[PDB]
């Protein structure tokens, strides 16, 4: 990544330390930003047997691969397009990690420069 | 004892090709360097100064052990090969028959039978071996480790029991 | 057997002793020589050339090819730590100080440079992992009762 | 010489040792694929 | 485990690519393997590591007969100077060992792959430490790089062996001891990883450039360990370099490990402590 | 006939006391066998019961 | 205890009248008569030990070790009938005498209901032993051993002994249940320490000791072989058994005034088992070993802790038993080769194959692995000395590593290896020798089934 | 040339490149003539005695009674007390006991103080 | 069963119904009805025999119960029969006690595998179970030493009031 | 002992080999 | 309550049998290797039983046999885990060990002391086996240095080769 050649390399003021954000609010320049959802009670994901790490919001896609597996075998190839299905979302979530490292990275750009043009004007 | 000048050289060139050929690998270049170090070995022969020798003798070593295999080609069956005394194993010596119960014994008759031939050819044949060994000694003891061969007629070589009776390198 | 006459003794003081305490060893006044005087117990024991057993010719026959020692050559004062088995001092290829100087800078090398890794840790460009029910507090063995903290992430 | 002449020369290059199997594989290939395409195409 | 992981991979096949023992440089391998696992033992890639058992049981041990059907058949000589041209000569032996060096190097679509390659894609994708991912990016090369040695100097060239000639491997227990491990080298991890229900998250969203790295790093550790193992074949001056005097002897380690602290406790127990 | 006997002998016998171990001494006390409770998944009637728990709510259907 | 006591008495006249040639068939079989009836005391309740009488009782720690005494008492015996029979009658009569007199006060020592009645048979064992190091003894320093032995322990008897009057002056009757009861907080006063030192000197310098330990090289290596046993086997137990049991009037002075003792046996351990690793003789090597293990049961007692405890008489039976059956495996190269240097006798695999399985397991033991009771007695102190300090597990492990290098060195130096050229004397092993061993090694692997028995008082 | 071979105790010199015996002086000749003679002397005895068919003994050797007397009884009558015995005894003697008597006091003072005003966690300790 | 199921707790078992989704068919259905009758039969019968063998003649066994006893704290000072009265009546309730937390460490370990992963949710009850017990045994019996003793117990008892009322009473002012 | 294998050793050429 | 308690320990018993046949030393003193790998072919078909039966639906189960001791507290008892991990990885141990065996009755046919080899093959097996399969840290002692001492003797096979025994 030319995330860290940007940091260490490069002015680390301008980059988001993975640990330390989210730090700006999620409005802060959001108008009605909306919530996440989660299809699946925990009631279920509980009963599923799943894994903690595994108990994220795209879990609800990973219920019923386990459920179609039981029900495929002894055929291990029956459920690919529902396989494909879950780490589409894991994709698609995953796709949503970065365009918010980028968004708070884009804030913290706005943010910095913003101060230094004030600070000069004032 | 005395390991003469010229001895020296032939271990050093015995040890030179063995260590070129770990280094080499490849038979042809092998071939080729020994010859390059053949050719490099029977020019300086003809030196009449033998202080010129033992100092060529200085770098000519301290070259091969610059330029030695850290993990030279060693056979099997040698000391620090991979099947150095593996077989020492199953050897056992062979006067640990005599143990064996009778009914062991009997289970081989003509074997030990021989071997009951063996033990009195070897009986009798002490007393004039050791009469031999004691008969030549050298003059303030003796000199060399070495065994003199049996001289007269109907005799054995003396101290010859561990060495002819000794367990053979394929015992299993 | 064995009688008292011959058998360990004294630190060899006078050079006619000495003689008669190389003997003793089965070996010769020239060669022979004492541990030092320390007071530590030695006694007239000698401290031969501090050679393993693996220095010694195999190809010469041993009365102990195992260990290879002849019959009745007096033996070294610490044989068991020189075994074939136990410490060894054959001469390596490469000096003793150039071995340690590699192998010390190899592994203070690996460590350095580990911790300057930690100081700028390999990441990737991405946020961290969202979890839903406020970071799965109430599964991750939070109490019910406890009051959650909201958390709740958004889209963007 | 004997061990570059007779039967023990004409070692394969480095790659063929890799590759070897490759023509009966590849022979394989089509049978299977073109089974599969067939199979597809009823489907 | 990082740390122990990362150190582990490169120093094991780092003297392994040196050696010449086929036994050794095989064992290497392995150490050089049991470093991978406990490299994803540390990032929460626990199920990945226990399936790298698997995969790495199947092929791993393989090698080590098949080296063993070399061994024995030439008259128990285990220094890789004195093969060659047993391609033609041990076919399947010869077949054996190439599945398993494929495989060993996580080569696309078998055994290697359902395993080694999620283990590197996954160490990359993650909140890690920066030097240990050079390492285990510089092993995974080196962990091709011997295998190509192997395959050279053992099967591709010249023979070398004693003039007479026992190599034979028409032995049944020798063929179907291999081949139960072969057909199940080839499979293996496609059977295991479509069977076992998912345990982990599997990431999705990442560019390309480390994608293939998996494949592109074993490329170059083919390409340019070819090149200089087939260096030998010209007729030049030998010259033992440095850090081949270095990788050659195990990395010094044993030379003081096995010398020095076991000198000094041992004349402690006699100079000190008994006497 | 070789392959039968050793069959009986070294599954059979010992595939009985080991099950009658189990069954009758090692069951007989309480939890030496506590198995992993059986995962079960939304739309699946639990046996005992038989109540199919409701299909779980509606997926967002977003494919690649 | 009667039915046990009067029975060990009986033997002495049935041998000094039996046979000429029954005198080892006949002693052996109602010896191991004897350990049959004393196996009947391996049942104790989950309260107050099993008191028969006044004169004797019996706890959860006695019974194991008297029952360990009872059965050793075939293995001498069966040990000896090869290095004495050349002896007459009279002195191979007298030679059971002692071993039959130094059970008999074993037997009474464990079981004293009274403090000073266990201090005078438990100190009484020195004359049945004395004469048997210096009487039967088999080299020229066993004379010096006695002297070493006798006065090394006599010193320390002494303090207990007017220790303990001085408790019966001022507390009454000792016996152990009333002391148990009646039980006084010692004051941290400096007579109470001195008096702490007499009460506990006694039985940590009869173990070994670092610095009280240099009686054990001289004693057992140069011991013969019967009495060898007994000098590493039970009445190192002797010194051990007094802990405990006198560990309960000195509660809190214990807690202070052990760190020196504590300190000494840590550290000793490592130093004494260096010594192994760096050993000639084959017997002091087994006897430098006993040290090691017995520091590590010195160590134990002195947390006063129910899983120090628990693992302290587990650690001292499996020991004991271990120890012996080593003394065994160097009997068996001494008959052959009639000197004891480890190196002299090297390759013995190839020339007696049982004798080195019997040296094998016996090696493991020692090696103290899972699950015999070996481990079970060292693994359970090192939790104990853990929770004590998380420090001590650097020394307690250190010791694992020593313990395990020098156990396979004595083992690879002998059995393994080419073998020795000059011999010629090695017959088959006598079916006595191997009989013997399998004697000691099927009870311990048979005791690792339930080690509930030997866990002592404390479970 | 090139870096030579610098030797240690540990990683001896080898007896090969040694400069001591590539010169050669007479004194040396009958040095080294003497050494093969005692060393024969020994062999000869020790094979006559070995070959001997009737020795159903052990062949006594020397060199073994002489190191174990040595190593075992013959320090201490020759022992004598002077400053290096007498700092070493101290230092390899109470040196490491009183030094694990401080990290031990202070593991345990520490432990100690932790507990008696509650700054420490064993809520599930039990079988001490 | 041979134990009650309250004191050993047993949530209601929930098993899947089996739904063969692919036509093919399944093994592990065949290969336990293979296993039933080639193993489970033989070995149910052989159970049946010496079950009825076993009712033949049923002799009957109880434990022994053992009478309430004045405890250390009403024992007479230097009274050695009362005191050991009492020390074995202390002594008995140490090992039943051993036995109280025996069941609920172990029922603790039940939950946890029982729960598979969702243990950390599943056995919170079954944790504080343990934490009320656990808590209790350090201040009931810990650090009474090898040679513990009902003196040292209501010795360590004792302490305990006057350290936390002299709090107690301190902080209430 | 007695020989006769399925296989018989070469000096310096080419082994047999088998179909199989 | 299915047979997966019954059949994952039958595996364990089964591979002890060629141990405590060998102890008669009125055994199978001609053909023991073939006797052995059978044996551990024989287990590892019956050992892939367990595994489809995790793979069907993931029953994976404790089998807290034979109480050993009670510690206090603590209750050391005979306790085999059957988790994914100990379930799966017995058949691949199974594998591999019955490859090598066919093998090694052909790379050491003419020890003389093979018998005595492949009993040795069989008590490493047996302490693997207790090392995955082990629920208390105990028995992962049990397994840990069985294995480990196992190796000692294996590798120093050729006990006669000083540089083996080092
Ligand atoms: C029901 C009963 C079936 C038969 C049981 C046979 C025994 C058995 O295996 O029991 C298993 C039982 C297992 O208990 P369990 O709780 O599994 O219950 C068994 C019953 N079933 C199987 C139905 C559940 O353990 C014991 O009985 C312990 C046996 C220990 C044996 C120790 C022998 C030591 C011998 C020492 C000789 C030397 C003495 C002198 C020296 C002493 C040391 C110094
Ligand atoms: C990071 C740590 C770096 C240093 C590692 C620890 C020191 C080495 C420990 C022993 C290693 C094994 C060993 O004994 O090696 C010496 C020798 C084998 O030598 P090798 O190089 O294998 O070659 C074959 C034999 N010619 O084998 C023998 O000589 C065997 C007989 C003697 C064994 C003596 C062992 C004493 C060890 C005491 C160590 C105490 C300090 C430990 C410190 C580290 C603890 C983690
Ligand atoms: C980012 C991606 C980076 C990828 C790098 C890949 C490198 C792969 C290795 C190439 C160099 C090693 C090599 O080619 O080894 C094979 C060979 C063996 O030569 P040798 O052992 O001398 O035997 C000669 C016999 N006649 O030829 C040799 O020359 C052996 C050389 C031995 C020393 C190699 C040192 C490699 C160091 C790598 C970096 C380590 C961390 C810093
Ligand atoms: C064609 C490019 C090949 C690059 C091979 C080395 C890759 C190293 C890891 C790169 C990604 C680090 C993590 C980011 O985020």
């Amino acid at each position: 990544g030319a995330h860290l050649a940007r940091r260490y390399l490069g002015d680390a003021s301008k980059e988001p330390d993975p640990l330390r954000m989210p730090t700006f609010p999620p409005d802060y320049g959001f108008p009605e930003r909306k919530e996440r959802e989660m299809v699946a009670t925990q009631q279920e994901m509980n009963d599923a047997q799943l894994m903690l790490q595994q108990r994220d919001y795209c879990a609800h896609y990973l219920i019923q691969l386990l459920k179609c597996k039981r029900d495929s075998f002894p055929n291990f190839l029956a459920c690919k397009h529902e396989q494909h299905d879950w780490d589409y979302c894991e994709h698609l979530d995953y796709v949503k990690r970065m365009k918010e490292f980028e968004r708070e990275r884009r804030l913290l750009q706005r943010k910095k420069r913003r101060e230094q043009r004030e600070a000069e004007m004032a | 004892a005395y390991l003469t000048h010229q001895q020296k050289v032939l271990r050093l060139y015995k040890r030179a090709l063995r260590h070129l050929e770990s280094w080499c690998v490849h038979r042809d270049k092998y071939r080729y360097f020994a010859c390059l170090m053949r050719a490099r070995f029977d020019e300086h022969k003809n030196e009449k100064d033998m202080v010129k020798a033992t100092q060529l003798l200085r770098q000519a070593e301290e070259e091969f052990w610059y330029g030695q295999h850290p993990q030279p080609y060693i056979f099997p069956e040698s000391p620090g090969g991979t099947s150095y005394e593996r077989y020492e194993c199953y050897k056992v010596p062979e006067w640990c028959l005599d143990d064996w119960h009778p009914s062991e014994k009997a289970m081989y008759p003509d074997y030990f039978a021989k071997r009951e031939q063996w033990k009195r050819l070897r009986r009798e044949s002490w007393e004039r071996e050791v009469k031999q060994l004691q008969e030549e000694t050298p003059p303030g003891g003796p000199r060399t480790e070495a065994l003199p061969p049996a001289r007269k007629e109907g005799d054995l070589p003396p101290l010859w029991w561990h060495i002819v009776t000794r367990p053979r390198e394929r015992p299993m | 057997h064995v009688t008292k006459d011959m058998f360990p003794g004294p630190y060899p003081k006078t050079p006619e002793e000495r003689a008669a305490a190389a003997k003793k060893y089965n070996m010769r006044v020239e060669d022979y020589e004492p541990y030092p005087d320390d007071g530590m117990g030695y006694g007239d024991y000698p401290k031969l050339p501090d050679r393993s057993q693996q220095e010694r010719d195999p190809w010469y026959d041993w009365d102990h090819p195992d260990l290879r020692l002849n019959w009745g050559e007096p033996i070294h004062w610490d044989l068991d730590m020189y075994i074939r088995n136990r410490v060894d001092t054959s001469p390596t290829p490469v000096s003793w100080n150039t071995m340690c100087k590699h192998l010390s800078g190899f592994v203070a090398f690996m460590l350095f440079m580990f911790w300057v890794g930690e100081i700028y840790p390999s990441y990737q460009p991405v946020g961290p992992k969202q979890y839903p029910y406020n970071d799965l507090y109430l599964e991750r063995g939070g109490d019910p009762t406890k009051e959650p903290e909201p958390v709740v992430h958004y889209e963007i | 010489a004997w061990r570059y002449s007779g039967g023990f020369a004409n070692n394969v290059s480095f790659v063929g040792a890799l590759l070897k199997g490759f023509k009966w594989g590849f022979a394989a290939f089509v049978v299977a694929v073109g089974a599969e395409y067939y199979l597809e195409s009823q489907n | 485990t990082l740390c122990l992981g990362a150190i582990t991979t490169l120093f094991t096949a780092l003297c392994a690519i040196t050696q010449n023992d086929i036994k050794k440089i095989v064992a290497f391998s392995t150490s050089s393997q049991l470093g991978l696992m406990m490299v994803t033992i540390g990032i929460n890639q626990p199920h990945l590591a226990f399936l790298h058992i698997c995969m790495h049981a199947f092929f791993k041990a393989m090698l080590f007969m098949c080296s063993g059907s070399i061994i024995h058949s030439l008259n128990d000589e285990q220094d890789i100077r004195k093969m060659g041209g047993l391609y033609k000569a041990m076919p399947f032996t010869t077949t054996a060992l190439i599945i398993g060096s494929l495989a060993l190097t996580g080569m696309p679509y078998l055994t290697g792959f359902y395993s080694k390659d999620l283990i590197i894609e996954a160490v990359n994708m993650s909140y890690t430490n920066a030097w240990a991912l050079l390492m285990t990016l510089i092993a995974t090369s080196l962990t091709a790089a011997y295998s190509t040695r192997i395959i050279f100097f053992a099967f591709l060239g010249k023979p070398r062996f004693p003039p007479l000639v026992l190599i034979n491997e028409n032995n049944p227990l020798l063929i179907n001891s291999i081949k139960r491990l072969l057909i199940g080298s080839i499979f293996a991890g496609f059977i295991i990883s479509n069977n076992i229900p998912p345990m982990t998250v599997p990431n999705t969203t990442m560019p390309l450039y480390m994608k293939m790295t998996a494949l592109i790093v074993t490329i170059m550790g083919f390409m340019l360990a070819l090149e200089l193992n087939n260096t030998t074949y010209y007729l030049k001056f030998k010259y033992p370099s440095q850090t081949y005097k270095f990788s050659n002897m195990l990395g010094y380690y044993p030379s003081i490990m096995h010398r020095l602290p076991t000198y000094h406790n041992l004349s402690m127990s006699q100079k000190s402590a008994s006497s | 006939y070789r392959h039968s006997i050793f069959a009986v002998t070294h599954v059979l016998i010992p595939v009985w006391i080991i099950h009658y171990y189990l069954k009758y001494h090692v069951t007989a006390k309480p939890y030496t066998v506590v198995e992993r409770k059986p995962r079960i998944f939304p739309g699946d009637t639990i046996l005992e019961t038989g109540e199919v728990i409701p299909l779980m709510k509606e997926f967002p259907d977003q494919h690649h | 205890m009667l039915k046990i006591i009067i029975p060990t008495t009986m033997l002495l006249p049935m041998t000094w009248m039996s046979k000429h040639n029954m005198i080892w068939i006949n002693a052996t079989v109602h010896s191991l008569l004897i350990s049959l009836i004393s196996l009947s005391l391996l049942n104790q309740l989950g309260e107050n030990s099993l008191n028969f009488s006044l004169t004797f009782f019996s706890d959860s720690l006695s019974a194991p070790l008297l029952v360990l005494t009872t059965w050793l008492l075939p293995l001498m015996l069966m040990a000896s009938q090869s290095h004495l029979s050349k002896e007459t009658t009279t002195r191979k009569k007298l030679y059971i005498t002692m071993l039959i007199l130094l059970q008999l006060f074993l037997i009474m020592t464990f079981t004293a209901t009274e403090l000073i009645l266990f201090y005078i048979l438990f100190e009484a064992t020195l004359v049945p032993t004395l004469i048997i190091i210096t009487r039967w003894g088999n080299q020229t320093e066993r004379l010096n051993a006695g002297l070493y032995f006798l006065f090394y322990t006599l010193a320390g008897s002494l303090p207990l002994l007017v220790a303990l009057v001085y408790i019966q002056n001022t507390t009454g009757s000792l016996n152990f249940l009333i002391i148990h009861y009646w039980s006084h907080p010692l004051s941290n006063s400096w007579s109470n320490i001195f008096m702490w030192l007499a009460c506990i000197m006694a039985f940590m310098v009869k173990m070994p000791l670092y610095g009280l330990h240099l009686w054990l090289p001289k004693a057992h290596v140069e011991a013969p072989i019967a009495g060898s046993m007994v000098l590493a086997a039970v009445l190192l137990k002797l010194g051990g058994y007094g802990m405990m049991r006198i560990t309960t009037i000195l509660n809190p002075l214990t807690n202070y005034m052990a760190y020196p003792f504590l300190m000494l046996s840590m550290w000793g351990m490592i130093m004494t088992s260096s010594i192994c690793l760096r050993q000639t003789d084959l017997k002091s090597l087994i006897a430098y070993s006993s040290v090691s293990h017995m520091a590590l049961v010195i160590v134990a007692i002195m947390i006063q802790t129910p899983w120090s405890f628990m693992g302290a008489t587990a650690l001292m039976i499996a020991h004991g038993l271990t120890s012996s059956m080593l003394f065994c495996l160097a009997n068996t190269n001494y008959e052959r080769v009639h000197s004891r240097t480890m190196i002299l006798a090297r390759g013995l695999q190839t020339l007696l194959p049982l004798m080195a399985t019997w040296w094998l397991m016996a090696s493991l033991t020692n090696l103290a692995l899972p699950p015999s009771i070996n481990l079970i007695g060292e693994l359970f102190i090192i939790t104990a000395s853990f929770s004590w300090s998380n420090i001590t597990i650097i020394l307690m492990g250190m010791n694992m590593m020593i313990t395990a290098l020098y156990s396979l060195y004595m083992l690879i130096t002998t059995q393994r290896g080419k073998y020795t050229h000059h011999i010629n004397n090695i017959k088959a092993s006598f079916t006595r020798e191997n009989a013997l061993m399998a004697l000691h090694i099927l009870p311990l692997l048979l005791l690792t089934l339930n080690p509930k028995m030997i866990l002592g008082p404390l479970y | 040339s090139f870096p030579k071979y610098k030797p240690s105790r540990l990683a001896t010199l080898p007896a090969t490149l040694d400069p001591a015996e590539y010169d050669i002086s007479p004194e040396t000749r009958k040095a080294q003539a003497e050494r093969l003679a005692i060393r024969s002397r020994l062999k000869r005895e020790y094979l006559l005695q070995y070959n001997d068919p009737n020795r159903l003994g052990v062949i006594e050797d020397p060199a073994l009674i002489r190191w174990t007397y040595a190593r075992s009884a013959n320090i201490y009558p020759n022992f004598r007390p002077t400053p290096k015995t007498s700092l070493l005894g101290a230092l390899f003697g109470i040196g490491p006991l009183f030094f694990w008597y401080y990290v031990f006091k202070t593991d345990r003072d520490k432990k100690e103080k932790l507990i008696q005003e509650g700054k420490l966690d064993q809520t599930f300790n039990i079988s001490y | 069963d041979s134990w009650d199921k309250d004191v050993y707790p047993e949530p209601p078992r929930r098993t899947p119904a089996p739904a063969p989704q692919t036509s093919l068919p399944n093994p592990v259905t065949y290969l336990t009805k293979i296993f039933d009758l080639l193993v489970d039969r033989p070995v149910t019968l052989a159970r049946e025999f010496i079950e009825q063998q076993h009712a033949k003649n049923r002799y009957y066994y109880y434990h022994r119960e053992f009478r309430r006893v004045p405890d250390i704290t009403e024992c007479e000072e230097k009274d050695i029969l009362c005191m050991f009265e009492a020390e074995m009546q202390w002594r008995r309730d140490y090992k039943v006690d051993q036995e109280i937390v025996n069941i609920i460490q172990e029922r603790l370990k039940a939950c946890q595998q029982r729960e598979g992963e969702s243990y950390r949710q599943n056995c919170a009850k079954e944790l504080e179970q343990f934490t009320q017990v656990s808590k209790a045994f350090q201040d009931r019996y810990s650090d009474l030493g090898a040679h513990y003793s009902a003196r040292k117990c209501l010795a360590k008892q004792k302490q305990r009031m006057l350290a936390e009322r002299k709090a107690a009473k301190e902080a209430a002012a | 002992a007695g020989g006769g294998v399925h296989i018989e050793p070469r000096y310096r050429q080419f082994p047999q080999l088998t179909r199989s | 309550m299915n047979p997966f308690a019954s059949l994952t320990l039958t595996t364990l018993i089964i591979l002890t049998i060629p141990i405590m046949m060998s102890n008669s030393n009125i055994y199978k003193t001609n053909l023991y290797p073939n006797y052995v790998k059978t044996t551990v072919s024989y287990a590892f078909t019956l050992s892939l039983v367990p595994l489809l039966m995790f793979m069907h639906t993931g029953q994976e189960m404790i089998i807290s046999n034979w109480h050993w001791m009670t510690l206090q507290t603590v209750e050391l008892s005979l306790s085999f885990k059957m988790d994914y991990f100990s379930v799966m990885f017995i058949p691949v141990a199974l594998f591999v060990t019955w490859s090598i065996m066919e093998f090694s009755m052909w790379y050491m046919h003419s020890d003389p002391f093979i018998n005595r080899f492949f009993k040795y093959l069989v008590l490493f097996l047996i302490t693997m086996m207790i090392l995955v399969t082990a629920n208390n840290l105990f028995q992962l002692f049990i397994g840990w240095e069985g294995v480990g001492i196992m190796s000692f003797l294996l590798i120093g096979w050729w006990h006669g080769r000083t540089d083996a025994n080092t």
